[PDB]
């Protein structure tokens, strides 16, 4: 859910901000320390198929 | 002539005169994508007319709707350098008004509110530079042409093989740009069936139903009428002569008291022409020949009012005594013949399963999607939305062309969907086409052929993008609110950024350009590709369409193609070849009226082409062009033979039109077998630049066009006189005839210099004028690498004798002397981009401190306090350019390492180096170092200290533009007031910032005094951005991956001359590999003592035949000939009179060559330096099919005082006594392929290995073993050598612990094995027994 919390943020930033939100400016919007986004971020991508 | 021109000239042999120039060769390219990006008016390929195409897109009934109002694309985020150092893409945004309606429920259709979003960005689309390339990132990529089979109706044949009968069968197909495939085909029945794709076969009338046609309207479609009359009693029959034609009567064939046609007697002409002209409307028929004749329409009786006889069913005596009792007079007949108009469709109607159109949706429901249950508005949505939607079908332009082409039809242009009459007419026609009347076309031919490029696949590509994104659309606006949201919510930036950032990323066409040399850039432009989405496979095609087709005859070059699994899958584009309106393949040609030959030019295509005779590029005519011969060599329809004086409609425009501009670049090709021509053209894109270009002393003429119509090069904008000439900066004053009035302005090109190629090669210009030089427009300001004076140059000439040399030449492999390796002319200089990655992991940030733990000081020295090499600082394999440390806690050692550790006092670091070495072997010069740090992460020192030394000398780099431009400017001003306003002394004398606030009368010239003040504010302004920007991009971090903190990017330059192992070649396909240097000592020389530079093989060339490698030789020879004798008048220094004689007697040659040459040109300043570029030699230029005789290179060869032999004697430089028979010496062009030993030699004794099966695998780029096949296998086996076998796959190998278990022994000087099993069939026993499968090992 935390996650999916993100992913909304994201999407309004998107083409109004040109480019996109900076990875270090979306938690702002959310209540959190903004430190989370980076290992929330990393360890949810799903693993690549090893038979790709 | 020109100004670059008077430098040097090639010596042009020949006689056809170029009726037509060479186009830009990178055409193609560039016209395609400019296509696709652009404002088009109308539905014309490109962005708008994909925008129109699925737009608008309005909500399911919802009555909110969404259409689109205009598009832009935004300035570019980096500009083409920027973008290729800090990586990203060189891209634009695509900024677009979309336009949100809500529809007020209860029409009239009127809107509550439409709220009109400004511009939604929704991706960056890739750009193309001006030399037709794009780059992904920071690299340049090119989008290879395809060519496929253009969309239309397409008739095949597809006898022999099927079926074994030889009954043969006839196929249609109608191939639409996008949607599914409409087949239709025969069988040994003759039975018409249809496929949509490769789907279940139906039966061909089963379509027709579903477009609602009853029976009767299907046989009232394929089939004409036999009229039946009971008039009086017993039936009579209607006649048309011609009906009887391939029949022999069945019975008396009599009418108008005259009996024609008797009973086995056939009916030929002579009866025809008799009924014919007697005019028998009407003939008396037996009750009995009805038995066999198929009735057309229903029938019932007026009175029962029940069926009598069905539509298509067979008449007998009794039915027929049936409804003729009934009152029934007329009957209709279906007109049936087995040789002349088939009875097909009569047939394919017995084998309907069908009957109405609800049921043939429905079998047609249970084929495209066969299982489900069928409903009636599933059966129909899906045959609507299959050939009849506008949405998920089309042919687009080219496909409808094609079509009603092929059908016969008038319209070029139409709808892009299958009409009733379309599907109808095609079947029709293959009707006919089984009945004998009309051909079948064939896929290879290029008429059939269709060419695409960049622009309409990333059009394509978009396109799904927006398809994509439409579903979206249309799901938020089932839902939505009313002005709650606006056209941003809805549409996304990815779907078109990934989709169309796939295409350029990954696509088999798209490639990272070939660059290692300029004709290999423009070659690879300048490509077709039958392969990748849209094509074929390797696998999937035959020999067929690989084949060269006579249609490729001034499209494709027959020569120049990959010799590998695909070929004649790529090929070329011809020289002189032009993609067609529609995008067939258009080829430049000579219209002939009357009995002359116009030099008037003229495109036809494939097609186009067909029945007109073309004349021959080699074909003799004089003065006013008529052909000498009253027979002249001509191709017509697809052959070629002797054709009559004035026969020709067409001549060939030029002699090189066939080929392709790599082909062309082949001194004379007339005289190489095709073989070793395709691979000499494609090896001659495998050279490598070389450190001093140098020139082809063997030409062609495309040596200019090549390296001057590719970027390479720099040409000048505008002609003029250079104010600064310098080896970064060219600064060139232009011409006032040229020049814009506003602005005044002088052109700068700031030239390329050291850099990373796409290769790993060198690229750097070089400026080819001096000081304050006359320039002309279009002309070489600064050459490129491989480039000499706007000629290409792919390597250097050199002194060749043809010998062998004690075996040391053996195979095609080449002996070269030391004089080439001292002079370091096939040396080349090499760029390698090292890159250093700082992640960061749970354990700890990585840093690139130059703090290493167990480190010598020499290792540290060359290091500066962050940690990264000095600028300029010469470093070789092992050498530690970019430190780095990764965090590993608890070392976790041993007894035997605590005790260790105990005595000696070492505190086992915390931390593993993670540094960055140079690649053990390579040895070069630190040229460039980049530091891409994480945005928000503190920039180290190193990293200040650039990005501030960047910052100084961005400064002076736009300041000095600012200056040269201001004072250009300033000078243009302080032109114009000493017109009319005249004060010349007067004027420099006060501030020049003061002369703005002048005056003058009133004139002109007060306005553009007002202009070139206005335009200077203007550059005074965009002076501040242009600064403010390139600061700020200074300074902003880049965007990096996930857990990386920065990057640091080290730029090597390695320099390699040449050794034994390298490959190198000619352009005539003859290979060879430098085997051993040989001492100038020990050379063979001549009687003037001059060594000879290379000893090639005589025995290679008789079998190879290329006879080209030999001319080439010998004309070469003979043209440094002209070159020494100009170099001793020159250093004997006799005068311009002689020079000019002698160099107009070599430019002369006999007879009859078009040259047109001196005696215009200055008598001093300009002539005496021709002589002086020409003293190392004489360029001549040799056309493809035109090029030099016999006997004009021995007349050249008498002009250099050499002999005519072309062959000197020679001794050896060892007894220094002669050789026995001469020797054929001279100059031969030689490339050197990017092939260097250096890269190919590997060799590993104990690596890293691999996770999942136990396998010997390079890591650290240390080249993992090499791979034992099965046949490598099958060689010990013949041999039976058993242990050498199982230590290849086991110890060597496989063997987990064999390998350490192994090496241990090595060492100790044991010499054994034990051997054990290997881990693959260990795994292959898990695998195996993870299933139900017991597999066990037994015994002992």
């Amino acid at each position: 859910e935390t996650i999916n919390k993100l992913n909304r943020i994201s999407r309004q930033m998107l083409q109004e901000m040109g480019r996109e939100p900076t990875p270090e400016e979306l938690a702002e919007r959310m209540l959190m320390p903004e430190d989370k986004i980076r290992k929330v971020l990393k360890i949810a991508k799903e693993p690549i198929s090893m038979e790709t | 002539y020109s100004y670059t021109e008077k430098k040097r000239i090639r010596k042009d042999f020949g006689k056809r005169p170029q009726v037509l120039d060479v186009p830009y060769l990178l055409s193609i390219q560039l016209d395609s994508f400019q296509k696709f990006i652009e404002q088009d008016p109308e539905g014309q390929y490109g962005l708008e007319a994909a925008f129109r195409s699925v737009f608008p897109i309005q909500s399911y009934s919802g009555n909110s709707e969404l259409q689109y109002v205009s598009y832009r694309l935004g300035e570019p985020v980096f500009d083409v350098q920027e973008c290729q150092i800090r990586g990203v893409t060189y891209s634009a945004p695509l900024r677009v008004k979309l336009r949100l309606v809500i529809y007020e429920r209860e029409a009239p259709e009127g809107t509550v509110k439409d709220i009109k979003e400004q511009e939604v960005y929704m991706g960056e689309i890739p750009l193309m530079t001006d030399n037709g390339t794009f780059v992904i990132n920071g690299t340049e990529r090119v989008i290879v042409s395809q060519l496929h089979r253009s969309p239309g109706v397409f008739f095949d044949s597809d006898k022999g093989k099927t079926h074994s009968s030889g009954k043969v069968l006839y196929n249609a197909r109608i191939i639409p740009y996008r949607g599914s495939w409409l087949d239709f085909e025969f069988d040994p029945k003759d039975n018409l069936f249809v496929r949509i794709d490769r789907r279940r076969k139906l039966p061909a009338t089963i379509i027709l139903r579903a477009l609602n046609y009853t029976t009767e309207q299907i046989l009232d479609l394929f089939f004409e009428k036999v009229i039946f009359e009971i008039r009086d009693n017993k039936l009579q029959m209607e006649l048309v002569p011609e009906r009887l034609r391939g029949e022999t009567a069945s019975f008396d064939i009599e009418a108008n008291g005259k009996v024609y046609v008797e009973k086995g007697r056939r009916i030929t002409a002579r009866h025809i022409r008799q009924l014919e002209k007697d005019d028998v409307k009407l003939i008396e028929v037996p009750v009995e020949y009805i038995a066999g004749k198929v009735v057309a329409k229903d029938y019932i009786d007026e009175s029962t009012g029940e069926l009598i006889c069905a539509a298509n069913m067979e008449l007998s005596l009794d039915l027929l005594a049936k409804l003729s009792q009934s009152g029934h007079k007329r009957i209709e007949t279906l007109f049936t013949n087995d040789l002349d108009h088939g009875p097909y469709i009569s047939e394919t109607l017995r084998v309907d399963p069908t009957n109405d159109r609800l049921s043939a949706l429905v079998e047609i429901y249970r084929m495209m999607r066969p299982g489900e249950p069928p409903t009636r508005e599933a059966a129909e949505s899906l045959f609507e939305n299959l050939f009849f939607s506008e949405d998920r079908y089309d042919l687009s332009a080219v496909g409808r062309m094609k079509f009603n082409r092929s059908l016969l039809r008038e319209e070029i242009e139409g709808s892009g969907i299958l009409s009733k009459d379309d599907i109808i007419d095609v079947m029709k026609k293959l009707i006919d086409i089984r009945n004998g009347k009309g051909e079948v076309d064939d896929i290879d031919h290029l008429g059939n052929r269709r060419i695409r490029s960049v622009g309409e696949m990333a059009e394509n590509q978009f396109r799904v993008g927006l398809v994509r994104v439409e579903r979206a659309v249309k799901e938020r606006l089932s839902l939505g609110d009313l002005d709650t949201l606006m056209p941003q919510d809805m549409i996304n930036a990815k779907p078109i950024s990934a989709a169309v950032k796939e295409f350029f990323g990954s696509s088999q066409l798209s490639q990272f350009m070939d660059q290692n040399n300029p004709l290999s850039e423009i070659t690879h432009k300048r490509r077709i590709s039958a392969l990748g989405p849209g094509g074929l496979t390797r696998e999937r095609a035959g020999f067929e369409v690989r084949d060269v087709h006579p249609t490729h005859y001034g499209r494709v070059c027959p020569i120049e193609t990959p010799e590998g699994p695909n070929i004649g899958l790529i090929n070329s584009l011809s020289v002189y070849a032009q993609t067609n309106e529609y995008g067939f393949l258009e080829t430049p040609y000579r219209k002939v009226t009357d009995g002359v030959v116009t030099d008037e030019i003229h495109y036809l295509s494939a097609i186009e082409e067909g029945n007109y005779v073309i004349a021959q590029a080699n074909s003799n005519l004089d003065e006013e062009g008529h052909f000498v011969e009253d027979l002249v060599t001509c191709r017509s329809k697809g052959e070629s033979s002797l054709f009559s004086r004035d026969q020709v409609d067409y001549m060939d425009v030029s002699t090189q039109q066939v080929v392709s501009v790599g082909a062309s670049l082949i001194p004379f090709l007339e005289h190489d077998d095709a073989n070793r021509a395709l691979m000499g053209a494609n090896m001659q894109r495998q050279a490598v630049p070389t450190l001093r270009a140098d020139k082809p002393l063997v030409g062609t003429g495309m040596e200019r066009a090549v390296a001057v119509d590719s970027g390479v090069t720099a040409v000048a904008k505008r002609g003029g006189v250079v104010q600064y000439v310098d080896a970064s900066r060219i600064v060139i004053k232009v011409n006032e005839d040229e020049m814009y009035p506003g602005e005044a302005g002088i052109d700068i090109y700031n030239l390329t210099k050291y850099t990373r190629s796409n290769q790993n090669t060198c690229i750097n210009q070089m400026p080819c004028v001096s000081l304050g030089e006359p320039v002309e427009r279009g002309d070489v300001l600064a050459d490129g690498p491989s480039t000499d004076l706007g000629e290409l140059a792919l390597g250097q000439n050199m002194r060749v004798a043809f010998m062998p040399w004690n075996g040391y030449n053996f195979e095609d492999s080449i002996l070269v002397s030391e004089r080439v390796v001292q002079e370091d002319r096939f040396t080349t200089i090499h760029i390698q981009e090292l890159a250093c990655v700082s992640r960061d992991t749970k354990l700890g940030p990585e840093e690139i401190t130059a703090d290493i733990p167990n480190v010598g000081e020499a290792a540290l020295s060359k290091l500066d306090e962050s940690g990264i090499v000095y600028i300029g600082a010469e470093v070789t394999g092992g050498d530690i350019l970019v430190g780095k440390v990764t965090p590993k806690g608890e070392t976790q050692l041993t007894p035997e390492e605590k005790l260790l550790r105990a005595i000696f006092g070492e505190k086992a670091s915390d931390v593993k180096d993670s540094s960055l070495r140079v690649p053990n072997g390579v040895s070069g010069t630190v040229i460039d170092v980049q530091v891409f740090t994480r945005d928000g992460v503190e920039k180290d020192k190193r990293a200040l200290e650039i990005e501030e030394m960047q910052l100084k000398q961005a400064k002076k780099d736009l300041s000095e533009e600012l200056q040269i431009l201001e004072a250009g400017l300033f000078s243009r001003i302080r032109a114009v007031l000493v017109a009319g306003g005249v004060e010349a002394e007067k004027l420099d004398k006060l501030p020049r910032d003061r002369w703005l606030e002048l005056g003058l009368t009133d004139e002109e010239k007060q306005n553009q005094l007002e202009q070139l003040a206005e335009q200077y504010d203007e550059l005074k302004h965009e002076f501040e951005k242009k600064l403010e920007a390139k600061r700020r991009k200074i300074t902003q971090g880049d965007d990096l991956a996930p857990g990386v903190l920065k990057i640091v990017k080290v730029y090597l330059a390695v320099k390699r001359r040449i050794q034994p192992g390298d490959k190198m070649a000619g352009r005539h396909g003859n290979k060879g590999v430098i085997s051993k240097i040989n001492p100038i000592e020990d050379m063979p020389y001549d009687e003037n003592g001059t060594p000879v530079d290379i000893v090639l093989n005589p025995l290679g060339v008789p079998s190879r035949m290329n006879i080209g490698q030999i001319l080439e030789t010998h004309l070469g020879m003979a043209a440094k000939g002209i070159g020494d004798k100009i170099n001793a008048m020159l250093k004997q220094q006799q005068e311009v009179a002689k020079l000019r004689e002698f160099i107009q007697r070599a430019y002369d040659l006999g007879a009859d060559v078009r040259q047109k040459v001196d005696l215009s040109t200055f008598s001093d300043e300009e002539v005496m330096r021709l002589a002086e570029n020409l003293r190392k030699g004489m360029p001549i230029a040799t056309p493809v099919f035109d090029g030099a005789k016999e006997a004009e290179i021995k007349e050249l060869l008498k002009l250099g005082d050499l002999p005519t032999s072309g062959q000197i004697r020679l001794y050896d430089g060892r007894t220094g006594e002669q050789f026995e028979r001469p020797v054929t010496v001279g100059y031969m062009y030689m490339l050197k392929l990017n092939h260097l030993v250096d890269d190919k030699m590997h060799a590993r004794s104990t690596g890293s290995y691999s996770l999942v099966t136990q396998q010997p695998l390079g890591g650290k780029a240390q080249f993992g073993g090499q791979r034992f096949g099965e046949m490598e296998v099958w060689a010990l086996e013949a041999y039976g050598a058993a242990y050498t076998l199982q230590e290849m796959l086991t110890v060597k190998s496989d063997d987990v612990n064999g390998r350490t278990k192994m090496y241990k022994n090595i060492v100790d000087g044991n010499h054994q094995m034990e051997p054990g099993m290997p881990e693959s069939f260990n795994v292959l026993l898990k695998e195996i027994r993870s299933l139900g499968i017991n597999i066990e090992l037994e015994d002992e």
